[PDB]
Parts: structure tokens; sequence; C-alpha cells
RNA sequence: CACGACCUCAGCUCAGACGAGAAGACCCGCUGAAUUUAAGCAUAUUACUAAGCGGAGGAAAAGAAACCAACCGGGAUUCCCCCAGUAGCGGCGAGCGAAGAGGGAAAAGUCCAGCGCCGAAUCCCCGCCCCAGGGCGAGGGACCUGUGGCGUACGGAGGGCCGCCUCUCUCGGCGCGGGGGCCAAAGUCCUUCUGAUGGAGGCUUAGCCCGCGGACGGUGUGAGGCCGGUGUCGGCCCCCGCCCCGCCGGGGUGCGGUUCCUCCCGGAGUCGGGUUGUUUGGGAAUGCAGCCCAAAGCGGGUGGUAAACUCCAUCUAAGGCUAAAUACCGGCACGAGACCGAUAGCGGACAAGUACCGUGAGGGAAAGUUGAAAAGAACUUUGAAGAGAGAGUUCAACAGGGCGUGAAACCGUUAAGAGGUAAACGGGUGGGGACCGCACCGUCCGCCCGGUGGAUUCAGCCCGGCGGGGC
RNA sequence: CCGAGGUCCGCGGCGACGCCGGCCUCCCACCCGACCCGUCUUGAAACACGGACCAAGGAGUCCAACGCGCGCGCGAGUCA
RNA sequence: GACCUGGGCAUAGGGGCGAAAGACUAAUCGAACCAUCUAGUAGCUGGUUCCCUCCGAAGUUUCCCUCAGGAUAGCUGGCG
RNA sequence: GCUGCAAGCCUCGACGAGUAGGAGGGCCGCCGCGGUGGCGCCGAAGCCCAGGGCGCGGGCCCGGGUGGAGCCGCCGCGGGCGCAGAUCUUGGUGGUAGUAGCAAAUAUUCAAACGAGAGCUUUGAAGGCCGAAGUGGAGAAGGGUUCCAUGUGAACAGCAGUUGAACAUGGGUGAGCCGGUCCUAAGGGACGGGCCUACGCCGUUCGGAGGGGAGGGCCC
RNA sequence: AACUCUUAGCGGUGGAUCACUCGGCUCGUGCGUCGAUGAAGAACGCAGCUAGCUGCGAGAACUAAUGUGAAUUGCAGGACACACAUUGAUCAUCGACCUUUCGAACGCACAUUGCGGCCCCGGGUCCAUCCCGGGGCCACGCCUGUCUGAGGGUCGCC
């Protein structure tokens, strides 16, 4: 599914902290606050390439 | 060879609606095989299994001639209930075993106005 | 439950001579 | 309003109806950006897109030519292929970009105003009578500032002449698919194994039986024959629908041919022109819109270069309707997969848009598995109790409750060895250890040969039958 | 046989899981060698950066179009 | 006294408000927060996953609002 | 005699470094499909090993243990196909480490009761602090059962607990005269009208034919 | 002795791997239906023991009707259920019936279960006033018609 991955908003922290200055999660009180979320290195994130159905 | 487009042939259809069929439908899938005896008398394949029905086990654990009768059907778990089909718990007090209808074969009807109607459409 | 990351919350330094 | 008519405009919790919100995948009308590209950037591009606003339907929109073409001419709209990355647009840079023809899917055409004949011949409401379909009332209105019939660019109407039963529409009664129920083939045969068989072997090798049924699923393991089903346009029953035909019953009114006569023949602040903004491939305007100017009736529009004259071709603008081919990430109900297999696939396989965070708009998880069956551990015993030791259940407790399998990091303990120049590593050998391998004549295996000693349904040769080879 | 690369028609001690065999892996000892990988860089063991450890996930893809090479079908045809 | 303070109201993001510090506007202000366009762009850092065999470089020319980059020639490999 | 898998076998000679990069080979490895050849409760996949071996290598085969239901070879085909790095993502675990720390507002002490268990609970006595701008007694906002009685001591209350704002089982808020309700203050916001292509917005005592109560028997 | 390191067995920690799959994703097909006759959404409530979810609406874990023909299940238990033969447990279908409050939300308003009016009915009052209870109504825009009107706006007749 195209939405896939794209589900969540999430915006880089940058630079200044410790973090890998990766997309994550906007902030809230739940494990997934912080957590990759647009790579495909990230756990539920995107998959590299998704397989089109054209 | 199904050659039928509109009933479904799937491992992942054909388990939900079958977990989760409805008790009506659960009476005929809960069905148990005539003896051969009645088999000829009735001309009837099998029929779905009922309270005071006289069954005997034919495979498991529990098989051999010794001919019971059911207690209850717990049609929620497709499973039936014998009176000699049981086991002693560790205090002590005997509990029913769960046998599947197909297991068993019938050898006594409970014959009722409903029951004689349907061996006469088989 | 908690985030599993939060994030964290000046020395001018020009030698002259 | 002295008494009325009318015009215009009000009031009501007046009689009866209608509109609002939702959804919004597809569809219609507006509005509208910037990231991005041009290796900067301002036009361009992104894009007549995202977001924003309004309005619908099962489709919407479009649609019966003020068309294309320039030909021996095509003939509403929509869709697909092609035309075509073409004509063309563009700091003619980046880029953008249609259409006629042709081949296909589907095809269905038509109604007003105007023109003016017909005694308003028309319509709604109210009170009723008869069997969805027809009448009545010296009831109340609408309407002459125009209802209805004929009639619309294919010409139309009326009158002579000629030839010609005229049949649609709505109800009752026949012979002509769909939806919902129920049933319908055959091993639990013999032997064996297993905790359980759905495993293996057999049943004259017809592999026993069925088969138009060997799809799938369930059942304690790999089941055509145990079971639900599957195959049979099988059989039966209860509802309902469709076209045509037939007679009966209520309302419809005749139609054509006329190189014959006469009459009638059309949509104004609209076309067009100027200008401005926007849009387009449309380029001295492709569409749309504002302001100004403002028509004609052998007129008007178009003929892809602005302009005048002329010829030719083509259509008739400024009113309305119309199915089918077409689209459909929404909804209802289904089938399928060279897809994913619990850090994957939807955020959601679980009391998931849930717990939870934020004042709010919003953000948004983690989390599947005892066993075939709880048979979920009786009872004894130590402890205040968690927690233990026996016993017991199960094929298994190396399945004891977040309980299948149980890796690595890390840690405890046991066994072995070592340790002053951090530990590990490459090359070489030695010591030790843990597990493994190896005559009993495994260099007496095999071909031939020469003697010794027990046996040869005993060999060459011959007869008969069969079979095969032979550019 | 100083001849197209070797044979012995020579031989000895041991042979019951032990007194034999394994040298790769395990532990330990010694001699020689031996600085930490990845990356950018003229130059990294660097007082250059990333890396405490382990598991799982994790990055050249698909579509349109173009070029050349190759396989195949037919061939002034070819592709429906 | 130009005082302190509660509640109810008012002003909303290129806007508010400011006895003026670019202060304050929900721990965020030389332009708040939330969602979307958006997987924005990056000539710039970082990473880019199995083995063996064979061949094997370049930092030079010319042009460029180029000089951390390209185009082009050279050097390389592959198919022949 | 032996081979002739000719994509095979045999003979001879020379040669071998390598980052960026290019190419070839793979009977190297993972998942799925069409063929084909099998294996499995007499024990499949996975996992573990001081066991026996193969390949230069990628890796593979066998044995043992564990596990309990599926799996693999070959010829072709299709990929979400191979990790040590990315201050990589998610989950888990170490060294530091029985370490830092449990140091703001003067104070505890003796005996007894309950209890398996007492510096910490309860009772009594002693000695102290808050010292009426309180460590006192009651409310507003806010919280929402935290209120009250009994029971338990798993978790939590950063030591403990016989205790609790924890857990479990029950119970508890009674109004004509307390407040809301009623009034309009700031202000919000309909109506008329205007505006906006629109959803709507402007405006608030002004602006429309905006008067539906009172009286005299039909007037006003 | 300890301590540190290495190897193996066992036991912890941890959860990978493998196998399983009532889930997802993708494609195709048939339909293609909401609402003032009160929708979508929301609130509250409903089970003998019930928190959540699901299902329902004071007839609240479902009623009637029809098909089906013996169960529901955790423990209860009790069925105007069962020997259906006092025409029926359950399920399915679903043409009857029912459907609280907010919501386009509609008497006016809502951080209020606040504040009103009209008509009718029953009771208290019995002297029709007042009080309580019940039912039917009262929003905005617009269409047709009726009724009641307004303006020398244009006229007619006196
Ligand atoms: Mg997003
Ligand atoms: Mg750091
Ligand atoms: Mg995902
Ligand atoms: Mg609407
Ligand atoms: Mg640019
Ligand atoms: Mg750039
Ligand atoms: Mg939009
Ligand atoms: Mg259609
Ligand atoms: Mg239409
Ligand atoms: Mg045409
Ligand atoms: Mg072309
Ligand atoms: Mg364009
Ligand atoms: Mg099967
Ligand atoms: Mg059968
Ligand atoms: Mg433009
Ligand atoms: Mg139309
Ligand atoms: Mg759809
Ligand atoms: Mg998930
Ligand atoms: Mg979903
Ligand atoms: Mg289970
Ligand atoms: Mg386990
Ligand atoms: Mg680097
Ligand atoms: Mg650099
Ligand atoms: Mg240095
Ligand atoms: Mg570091
Ligand atoms: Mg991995
Ligand atoms: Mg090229
Ligand atoms: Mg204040
Ligand atoms: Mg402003
Ligand atoms: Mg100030
Ligand atoms: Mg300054
Ligand atoms: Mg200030
Ligand atoms: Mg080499
Ligand atoms: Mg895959
Ligand atoms: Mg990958
Ligand atoms: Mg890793
Ligand atoms: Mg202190
Ligand atoms: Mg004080
Ligand atoms: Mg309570
Ligand atoms: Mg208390
Ligand atoms: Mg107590
Ligand atoms: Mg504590
Ligand atoms: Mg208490
Ligand atoms: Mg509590
Ligand atoms: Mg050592
Ligand atoms: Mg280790
Ligand atoms: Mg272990
Ligand atoms: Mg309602």
């Amino acid at each position: 599914s195209e939405l896939a991955g794209h589900q969540t908003s999430a915006e880089s922290w940058g630079t200044g902290r410790a973090v890998a200055r990766i997309p994550r999660v906007r902030g809230g009180g739940t494990h997934r606050s912080g957590q990759g979320a647009f790579g495909n290195m990230c756990r539920g994130g995107r998959m590299f390439a998704p397989t089109k159905t054209w | 060879m199904k050659l039928n487009t509109f009933v479904t042939s799937s491992r992942r259809k054909n388990r939900k609606r079958h977990f989760n069929a409805p008790s009506h439908i659960r009476r005929k899938i809960m069905s148990s095989p005539l003896s051969k005896e009645l088999r000829q008398k009735y001309n009837v394949r099998s029929m779905p299994i009922r309270k005071d029905d006289e069954v005997q086990v034919v495979r498991g654990h529990y098989k051999g001639q010794q001919i019971g009768k059911v207690v209850q059907v717990y049609r929620k778990k497709y499973v039936i209930y014998i009176e000699r089909v049981q086991r002693e718990k560790a205090n002590g007090t005997t509990v029913h075993v769960g046998i599947h209808p197909s297991k068993v074969v019938i050898t006594r009807l409970k014959l009722d106005k409903d029951r004689k109607k349907i061996l006469e459409r088989k | 439950v908690r985030p599993s990351v939060e994030k964290p919350h000046p020395c001018i330094q020009q030698p002259r001579k």
C-alpha cells in the first residue's frame, strides 16, 4: 500500500543532540514517540522502492 | 474439482466461517455416521448427533465396542460427552472427555416427530 | 509508558594574540 | 375605506408540500500556492495540480452541429488505439503540447419560444361517484401581461388531386429466469505402528469401493470413501420477477404520395469591435470574464497571419431534454494471489484509533502460540506467606500458567588449565585434555596356472523348438 | 644400460584398546612475526571522525523512453 | 501610588501586544503550534551487505558565474 | 584396458602485485513458482557441540544432543535475496556498580499492647518544635471518590511497616428561606439591511409595515 | 584459597530462529441504498452475578413473525423448553413492532437537565382562579391556495 510508512507525521530533530538525525515521531506519552518513522532502516517505516502495482 | 466459482476454496476463508459458524450450522457440521445396521434400515448416510443418542467411539484412546449414551452436545467446541467416556481427576471426581462427533457411530436414534421427518428426505 | 528518546533540555573561543 | 374592481406589498402555530446536514473513491462549478526544475533567477516550469468553497448521481458531465474538411467529401456525445512527443508554444533555454482523418466499443434521437389558426378547447385545489385506470359538481381558483392542440430548420401549415380497416396505453386471465430453504456416491474392511492415526502393507495387479464427486476445510499426524461439502443447468418446496401471445374491460384517433396551388419561417446589452486580467499548443486572442462601444436580416458565424475588395465551401449562435459504451483508493456483498508471515503485512492478526500525551488543532503505541484432551498438580510435609521437598497428570512438566521451539550478548555454578611486562592474533612445534578410529596374521585381495582332497537337476559335440543380429 | 622423470622378485620392532593413531578444532608453554577496524585523505596505529556489547530489520529499485552488444522469430518486410 | 491581585471579557501569526529588552504571545518567538503539499532540494558529510579468477587506473588538455562540481580529450575494461 | 558428461578428456610452453573501476565463473547462500527426484512421528524445520570430514574460498555433508511436523536435491523462472559500521532503527544485556546517593525547615526517649515479624503502627508518660501574617480551624478554582468502616500486606508508597491518599469488600453528599436559577457590566451575538463567487462575514440599539400584554361595551 | 581470562556441561537472564495464521495487502466481479417520516456522529443507559469490547434503547445483551428442530454454558440455574403430543430450545432470516438525550436539531437558550407560551385531558381545587400529573404543539427559508389586511399606486360609480 502506498500509504504504508507515511501514516505518521515526523520531523527530524536535527543536529544538537545525540540522536542519529532521522525523522522521529512527534512528542507524546507513548512508546512510539521519538522513534524512526520514514526511512527503510526504521522499524515500522516505509520499504525501499515499494512494489508498485503497474 | 470444484466447477463453481461462487463457493470459496481457501485455507483462510474455509477456516474463518468454520470456527465462527452459527449454531444451526454447527448442528450439521457435528454429524456422525450411522451404524451399518441402521444405515441399511433407514437408508441414511449420516445424521446430526443429538443428546439422547447411543453412540460408539471408533477412534481415539476411548475406542471400543462399549455402546454408551451422549450426555450433552458441546456445540461451541464441536465436541460431545458420552456417559462412559470419562476420566478421573486428581481429587477423584470423574470428568467427561470430549469426543469429536466424526469419531463416534450412532447405534440408536432419538426418534422424535422432527427427527423422523429428516429420515424421510434421505 | 514513556517515549524512546526525549529532546535534551557557551565559550566564544577566539584567540587573538 | 362612501361602495367596489385592480395593481403593488404585507401578516399567521393559516390547508398541504419543499430546502437545510452527512458522505465525498469517481463527477460538476469556482478558487488557488509554494517547495521543485531551469545546476543562480525574475517569465516559464511545478500547475489551470495540493489545500480552501459550493453542488449532485449510480454514474456525473457531455450531446443531436453558428462541426470537420478543401476531399470522389465526412456527420451528436463519450471511450480506446493511432494521429504524436507530431503542428505548435517557450529567457525558442529548461520544458510544454493538442486536433481533423482512419481503425474500434456503443449508437437514438428530439421538445419549446417565435410564426397563428382552434369560442381557454388548458391547469391546480375542494366536495364526490365507479373498477393503478376513467367520469361528475349552476364549487373555489390560475390564466388573455397567454394555458392546451397542430408545429421547429430534416422545412411547417391550410386547401384541391391520388392511394390507403388505424393500434398504441393502463388494469384483471394463459402457454412463455432470479433470490431463500432441505436432501442426494463411495473402507473407519484385514494386519501393523502411534499419546492419537489422517502413517505403512494388504484386499485376483483392476491399484478393494465410488468417481460428471481425487476442490477445500474439519476431525488427536499425509483422509476421495469419518464428517461438512465438492460434481450433477440432480430432485423437491416456499416467495417473487420478465418479454411476447390471447380474449374480455377502461381511456387514445386514421395516415401517406403529390418536378400541383397559397401562406408562414425563429432566441439584444446578444453577436461583434476596442481594452484589461486570466487561460490555451492556438502563435498581430484558443477559451472565459470585467468595463466601454454596440449590431444586422441575400443576415450572421467559421475557413489556425493582421487588413480591404471578390468568389466559393460550410453551419444557423445567444432556449430545453436524452439512454449505452466511460470512471469508481467511499459504501454493501463476493472470488482470487509466482504478495507479507507477528521488528513483516494496514497504525490496528489481541477489550486499536484502544491505553497514553497535549489547553487545543492533533499525536498515537506495545501486545499472537501450555496440551490431543486441564487431565491446571489430589494428598503428605517445612514456612506467617510467597516459595520448596515428595506424590500425582501427560508420549512429554527439557509443556506448570507471558506456559511450543528457547539462539546471542550477560551471569551463576561445576570440570580442566593458566596467569609480573593489558588481552587477543599470524607462522612453527611441543605438553596436556575431551571425544573418536584402528590385525587378530585387514600386505594370505583378485586373474591365470600346478598338484592334494570332498561334491557336482556336469561340459564340448549332436537332435528338436524358440528368439535375435546381419548399408 | 650414465638411454622416453622409480623401483626393490629388500627388511625390522610392535598390533587390544591398551604401550598405537588424530595436530584441524580445545587448554597451555616457548621462539619469530605482530599497533584498530571503517572512512575522507598526498599521507591514519594516530593527540582525525563513527563504533560499550548482542539479536533482528537496514541501502542501486520499479515505470516511461533512448543507445550499443547478444539470443530468437520472420525477412522488404515486420509486429495484430 | 504610574501599587498588588482573582474572576469574567478583548486583541491571533507577517498578526497581536509592547513605560521598547526584538521583549512577550502555554518550558517554543529576529516571526508560535498542529496537519498537509513532502519521501521538498542539497555540486555537501555518513553508510552502501557472498566468494574466487582475469585485466587495471586518474588528479593532465580545452570550455563553463567554474576553482569542494560538470562537459570534453587522455588513461581503463568489456565485446568482438 | 581406460574416456568420448566433445559445455568432455588429454599434451605442451609461458605466466601470477593491486585501491577506484570493468568483466567472467559459482555443484556459494536465502525466499517463492512451473517441472522433476525424493525424505518424514522408526522423528521434519530450528537450535547446541572438546565428534568424523570436504572445498583455495563462499560454504557444505555426516555423527551426537535437543526439538515435535513438515522439508529438500536437480533442470528452468520470479525477487522486498547475503551486513560490523550509517552519533543506523527496534528490542535486550554488560563494565562503571552494592559505586554516586537516600544530608533544606532544632528531637527524640522509656514501657506496654497487637503481631510470624516493630527505631518507624497504637496507647500512656517524659522531653521539644509550629507560636494566632501557625506545621491551627474553614472555603473559591482545580481534583473526582482520593471521603468513612472493615480486611490484606503480592505490587506501589526510592529503608521498613502490624501503616496509608495502595489493594479488596461495603457505605456516604437529603434545602421554599446556601448557591445556581433571575438581573446587565465589559463583551458576545441574532433580527432588518448591506457585503462575499461562496462556507459565510460586517454591524448592535441603530435600521423593517419590527407592537399579538393593559382597559370601556366592540372601541383603544 | 581468592580473584581474572579461556573451553565445555548444566542452570539463569533474554528473546531470536523455525513451524503455525479466524490478519493485512493487491487485483478482479456484482451491486451502487443516508437525512426534518429526525441522518452521520456523540452522550447516557441496558445482562441474576458485568469492567471492557460487541449487541441493543426504559419492550434496552432483545419482542413479534417466518425458516430451522434440541439447546445456552464460566459457575449457576431454570426455561408458557424438553415424553415438540398444552404448535418449540437455539440459530438464521428479518415484510410486524419498538427505538431514551444531544446532534441539520426545530419554543428561547445551553459550562443551565435553565426559562417560556398555546390547546386538551385527569386530580387537588369543587365558587373553573390557582397547583400537580399526562398528551399534542410553538425554529428559519420558500412554494400553491385560503383568510385577514395596507397604500388617491391606477381607476369605476356617486
Ligand atoms: Mg506524512
Ligand atoms: Mg556522547
Ligand atoms: Mg510497515
Ligand atoms: Mg449539502
Ligand atoms: Mg533552481
Ligand atoms: Mg541546484
Ligand atoms: Mg482539492
Ligand atoms: Mg453505466
Ligand atoms: Mg445527464
Ligand atoms: Mg464528427
Ligand atoms: Mg512516430
Ligand atoms: Mg501546461
Ligand atoms: Mg484434505
Ligand atoms: Mg459424504
Ligand atoms: Mg499559462
Ligand atoms: Mg443536459
Ligand atoms: Mg471500490
Ligand atoms: Mg504490526
Ligand atoms: Mg484496514
Ligand atoms: Mg491451544
Ligand atoms: Mg519454553
Ligand atoms: Mg570519514
Ligand atoms: Mg571532502
Ligand atoms: Mg598525533
Ligand atoms: Mg564514540
Ligand atoms: Mg540481518
Ligand atoms: Mg550511451
Ligand atoms: Mg485578571
Ligand atoms: Mg488583521
Ligand atoms: Mg510594561
Ligand atoms: Mg539590538
Ligand atoms: Mg515588557
Ligand atoms: Mg591478480
Ligand atoms: Mg520475499
Ligand atoms: Mg533489501
Ligand atoms: Mg548488526
Ligand atoms: Mg533532611
Ligand atoms: Mg512561619
Ligand atoms: Mg468504592
Ligand atoms: Mg482515609
Ligand atoms: Mg483496617
Ligand atoms: Mg519501600
Ligand atoms: Mg484503610
Ligand atoms: Mg482504590
Ligand atoms: Mg591466559
Ligand atoms: Mg565468552
Ligand atoms: Mg543456555
Ligand atoms: Mg431524536
